[PDB]
């Protein structure tokens, strides 16, 4: 199986490539463009920064342990990998739902947007998304409240993990993108009328989220709920799919919009 | 009437600035190139000064 | 900046810095509004109405704890060609026109094409304000002036199944006010390229819920403006 | 007596081209040909200059050389310190529409005006620690499109009104009126001895105005669209002037002529800011359409390209050592440039 | 402008009291101030420094934490909180006023003072040369002032002060860095030096220029003061 073996890695060297560069050029242009300093654009920035810690950290040694079985390093830098891949995935997560939040009060409160959505808010939120992730991986992995790694999930950590990391910056954005749907669409018809986008937009970004995180964090909370049944080879694939989704999220919220692309065309 | 009023003004500036003094465009051409090029040694954005008297360093 | 009076001159500017942030948190939070019309169309009594050679008589009310100003250009000559690209970042241009004279309607239909289709005003709505609509009523049930003698289509002219008129009033005053509107609403989609729209409203001087009807469509404008900047119209 | 009135002005403009035409036998670029060009040149975003909330529609600089004061129609005049990018004033405004400014020759005052119909003198030194406003100048119809001071008792103001006044501060009335442009004025510029200067209206014609007798000098025309932009050449007997329709043009004060346009094919936005160096050579001009080019004044051609404004460029100005040329655009950021 | 101090009187030495000086005619919010001493037989001397907005706040070497100092923007006054007062702390206390931006004129404008009586290295040594010398009216006067460390800085600014308090009251501005002269004083005055040793020159002297001058510098931040050149008619 030496040629899958070799297929695999360079699929996970190109899903890591791609990851590391689109954030990077994210972070760059946010960093450097003075018209991109909006607080939404910083919430954008954090992602970027939070998929590019992660795939710099976390996926190239993830990419070992899949279609290997095993940990080349000890258990003390395992724990600490652990930490931070969860840290920076519960990380992700929350910045897309901060960024959904954002987008509800923007099209939800339009004229009290850019007072409520200021800087100081934004940094609020960045910083949550950044100490909650942080805060929960090291109480959950390293006080021990819980192939070559793998936590042991119980009844009540399964759950907490899916309420605490999925599920609330899941239903916030799902019940939040729902809300900006049927605005839009009002909106749309009342434009028609007076003489679709929205629901493209609104179903690649509500979808990539959760075709990638979703079937990983219900496989992981079944898994305690009912018997530790499972191939250990679903499990790397649906942590591939969340690194995946940390790979397209660049893609989905800021090369997706011509503003942003049409700064990076002036940037080269 | 106000509209002849506004007439002989106009006639009035077009005399005034008519009847003066002319050059040729060559010499207005050679004093503006000789101003051009004697104060070209103190023109900062000319050529660019060496960054040790510029006082926006960096 | 090592010396002392360097020192305390940045932290001046650190102080003049936090004023800015100030101000920039108050005026962020205000929505500019800018206001157009002409002569007897009703710009004053509507500004005096939420409430020398002076060039922007300022306004400000608050609507649902939301701040917005009135830039209302008086004392100043026609052509509005080289001051117009300062309201170049206001929420909306609310214009205002008299539908009672008849005389000048066309002037103020052509000034509407003007700000319609002025390249800077671009990615700016416009509310616009019909006013006097009892005098236009009292005059059109009089039968002083006909409408054929300055606008020959009315003739020619249906009322729209969606045009719903006051409980009780005369249907060949909703015929006339929605003529007036579908006059204004047929320049602003002859060319608008679906970025700023136009909002009619009947209203008179006497209507106390004008920065109602101005809360309103800036919400409209301003959510529209967020779904397009998000790919969502 | 219309009928036989404008026939003869008619004929003595004709006659006033005539002797324009008789006059003019050899051109500028041509004669410039011989001298060698001064090529290319890199100018580099030395300071950025960030604390308006709004664009800045104008600026200006200190005889000093070192500040300088830019105003944005959220309020605020910002007065800085260039090489330090310290702020040394916030003046907040009563009337946040301004698109005009000009900081005094011995600093003690900065003008304001704009669609407010009145432009605003504030006095920067003072017992007391604070900008107040030295005095409300009033008597434009049109709005104030561009001032300049003379010096700290006299400012030259041309509004929107299609005239220009000047001023004296003490007094607070207009002392002297300056008539005769269609279109309304947007840009007066003044001669190093100060005793005349040039302004440039949309009727595309720009004057020369003397500001003792009041009268209008000389009238200069040949551009196609509205004039923007407006600068004063260093040697005292020429000016640069910049419309809308992209091209901006050099005139002499003496000879009565258009002398070369620098324009050029690429560039289809107007010019909206235009200044000189110390030496004359160099042409600064920003444009509509997000740049600031610079022209060889004796070539007419483009020698460099000076972009990095992420919005219209509405103001320039070269420091009066020419060390370095500040550029405000509508990304509400100064931009300091050498 | 009015800087006018309360509180003073006999204290017991090792007490604590609160010094007031409340500022009239001015907005100093933009205001650094000084709290500079006059000791009953020795030259001025400074311990402590508010900025504007209390961002940056120092003190002096004998008095770090015995004393303290508070400023209240609404009511416009100075609380300097002195505690454990030896024998050393009798002064008549001056509240300075000084504004710290570019082209501005630091302790241009001195409290009245009130007297304070108790009963029973990095430092810039800068010491003037002469401390008394009796010279007639009208030709120049020469003050020379030395200091212990070049005061040219890197920008281009070499800091310089000099006061010349008329005898019994508060001292006044001069020259500020010997090359800018105040708005008060004539400009008969002016200053020259190389970084290490300066001089002060007088065109004409009359009534008024008896006192003794004094000489700051800046460059560092001890705030020391000359020893103090005395000028008697
Ligand atoms: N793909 C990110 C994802 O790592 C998982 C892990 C944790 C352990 C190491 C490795 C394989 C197993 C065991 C599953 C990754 C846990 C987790 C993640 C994201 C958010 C969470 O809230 C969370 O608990």
């Amino acid at each position: 199986s030496n040629d899958v073996r070799a297929s695999l890695y360079s699929l996970m060297v190109l899903i890591i490539l791609t990851t590391l560069v689109g954030n990077l050029i994210v972070i760059v242009s946010i960093s450097h463009f003075k018209q991109l300093h909006t607080p939404t654009n910083w919430l954008i920035h954090s992602m970027a920064t939070v998929d590019f810690l992660l795939g710099c950290l976390v996926m190239p040694y993830s990419m070992v342990r899949s279609a290997e079985h095993c940990w080349y390093f000890g258990e003390v830098f395992c724990k600490i990998h652990t930490s931070t891949d969860i840290m920076l995935s519960s990380a992700s997560i929350f910045h897309l739902s901060f960024i959904s939040i954002d987008r509800y009060y923007a099209v939800c409160d339009p004229l009290r947007y850019k007072a409520k959505m200021n800087i100081l808010v934004i940094c609020v939120m960045i910083f949550i998304s950044w100490s909650v992730p942080a805060v929960f991986a090291f109480g959950m992995i390293f006080l021990e409240l819980n192939g070559g790694c793998s936590v042991f999930f119980s009844k009540i950590s399964g759950v907490l993990t899916f309420m605490t990391s999925f599920y609330i910056p899941g239903s916030i954005m799902l019940c939040v993108y729902y809300r900006i749907y049927l605005i839009a669409k009002e909106q749309a018809r009342l434009i028609s009328d007076a003489n679709r986008k929205a629901v493209k937009t609104l179903g690649i970004v509500m979808g990539v989220f959760l075709i990638c995180w979703c079937p990983f964090f219900i496989c992981t909370v079944m898994d305690p709920f009912l018997h530790y049944i499972i191939p250990p080879t679903l499990n790397d694939v649906l942590i591939w799919f969340g690194y995946l989704n940390s790979t397209f999220n660049p893609m989905v919220y800021a090369f997706f919009y011509p503003w942003f692309r049409k700064a990076l065309k002036m940037m080269l | 009437t106000a509209s002849i009023a506004q007439a002989r003004k106009l006639v009035e500036q077009l005399k005034m600035e008519a009847n003066i003094d002319r050059i040729k465009v060559s010499k207005a051409a050679a004093d503006l190139m000789a101003y051009c090029e004697a104060h070209a040694k103190e023109d900062p954005l000319l050529t660019p000064v060496p960054a040790s008297e510029n006082p926006f360093r960096e | 900046t090592l010396s002392a009076e360097d020192k305390a001159a940045v932290e001046r500017s650190k102080m003049i810095e936090k004023q800015l942030q100030k101000d920039k948190q108050v005026y962020r939070a205000t929505h500019r509004l800018l206001l157009l019309g002409a002569d007897n169309s009703g710009k004053s009594t509507i500004v005096k109405q939420m409430r020398k050679t002076s060039g922007i008589f300022e306004t400000k009310f608050q609507v649902d704890k939301v701040n917005f100003h009135m830039f209302d250009v008086g004392a100043q000559r026609d052509e509005r060609r080289k001051w117009i690209q300062c309201f170049n970042d206001v929420t909306a241009i609310i214009f205002v026109v008299d539908s009672s004279d008849y005389n000048r309607l066309q002037e103020a239909l052509n000034d509407f094409k003007s700000i319609w289709n002025n390249r800077w005003l671009r990615t700016i709505s416009v509310i616009l304000f019909l006013n006097k609509q009892d005098l236009l009523a009292e005059k059109v049930l009089a039968g002083k002036s006909k409408i054929e003698d300055y606008f020959p289509e009315f003739a020619r002219y249906t009322t729209p199944e969606d045009a719903t008129p006051e409980p009780g009033e005369d249907p060949r005053v909703t015929r006339a006010k929605y003529f007036i509107r579908d006059e204004f609403l047929r320049i602003s989609t002859a060319s608008g390229d679906g970025r700023h729209y136009c909002y009619p409203h009947f209203t008179c001087s006497v209507d106390t819920e004008n920065a109602r009807r101005i809360f309103n469509d800036c919400r409209d404008i301003i959510q529209r403006m967020h779904l397009r900047q998000y790919e969502l119209l | 007596e219309l009928d036989q009135l404008r026939q003869e002005a008619e004929q003595l403009k004709n006659q006033i081209r005539d002797a324009r035409k008789a006059c003019a036998d050899a051109t500028l670029s041509q004669i410039t040909n011989n001298i060698d060009p001064v090529g290319r040149i890199q100018m580099r975003t030395r300071r950025t200059l960030r604390g308006h909330l709004a664009k800045i529609y104008a600026m200006h600089w200190g005889t000093d050389s070192r500040l300088l004061v830019s105003a944005s129609q959220d309020g605020k005049l910002i007065i800085w310190d260039s090489y330090t990018t310290n702020k040394v004033h916030a003046i907040p405004l009563r009337s946040s529409w301004v698109m005009t400014c000009a900081y005094a020759p011995s600093g003690n005052y900065v003008a304001c005006g704009g669609l407010d119909n009145i432009c605003s003198i504030y006095n920067l030194k003072t017992r007391e620690g604070n900008v107040r406003v030295s005095r409300e100048l009033a008597g434009h119809t049109g709005y104030l499109s561009c001032c300049r001071f003379l010096d700290d008792n006299q400012i030259v103001t041309s509004s929107g009104d299609t005239t220009c006044a000047l001023w004296d501060i003490e007094t607070g009335q207009q002392t002297t009126t300056f008539t005769g442009h269609t279109g309304d004025v947007m840009s007066l510029s003044l001669a190093p001895d100060t005793r005349l200067f040039v302004s440039g209206a949309c009727d595309a014609s720009a004057k020369l105005w003397d500001v003792r007798e009041g009268m209008c000098r000389q009238t200069f025309t040949g551009h196609e669209s509205d004039i923007n932009a407006i600068c004063f050449f260093p040697n005292g007997n020429a000016f640069a002037t910049g419309s809308d329709d992209a091209t901006c043009r050099l005139f002499d004060l003496r000879a009565d002529q258009e002398l070369m346009t620098y324009s050029h094919d690429n560039i289809i936005c107007g010019i909206t800011s235009v200044s000189f160096s110390k030496s004359g050579r160099l042409l600064l001009a920003g444009y509509d359409d997000f740049n600031c080019n610079v022209w060889d004044a004796l070539k007419a051609d483009r020698a460099g390209v000076l972009a990095g404004h992420d919005n219209r460029v509405s103001c320039l100005g070269v420091t009066d050592d020419g060390m370095a040329v500040a550029t405000g655009s509508w990304d509400s950021f100064l931009k300091i440039w050498n | 402008v009015q800087l006018v101090e309360s509180g003073g009187g006999l204290v017991q030495p090792g007490g604590s009291r609160k010094l007031s000086c409340s500022a009239s005619g001015f907005a100093f919010s933009s205001f650094g101030m000084h709290w500079v001493r006059q000791a009953p037989e020795k030259g001025l001397e400074w311990v402590a420094y508010i900025s504007s907005g209390s961002g940056t706040i120092y003190y002096a070497d004998t008095v770090k934490g015995r004393f303290t100092i508070s400023r209240d923007d609404p009511k416009n006054t100075l609380f300097l909180q002195m505690t454990s007062l030896r024998s050393e702390d009798t002064a008549m206390y001056y509240c300075v006023r000084s504004i710290y931006y570019y082209g501005s004129s630091p302790f241009d404008f001195w409290g009245q003072g009130t007297t304070l009586t108790v009963s029973s290295s990095s430092d810039i040594v800068m010491t003037q040369a002469t401390s008394s010398v009796p010279v007639t009216p009208g030709e120049s006067v020469s003050i020379s002032c030395r200091s212990s460390k070049s005061l040219l800085h890197s920008n281009g600014n070499t800091y310089l002060y000099w006061f010349l308090q008329r005898p019994g009251q508060s001292p006044q501005l001069l020259i500020y860095r010997m090359s800018n002269l105040a708005s008060g004083v004539p400009d008969r005055f002016s200053g020259s030096g190389s970084g290490t040793a300066f001089t002060l020159t007088i065109s004409r002297l009359e009534a008024e220029d008896v006192g003794v001058y004094y000489c700051m510098q800046h460059l560092e931040y001890p705030l020391t003061f000359g020893a103090g050149t005395k000028l008697e008619l």
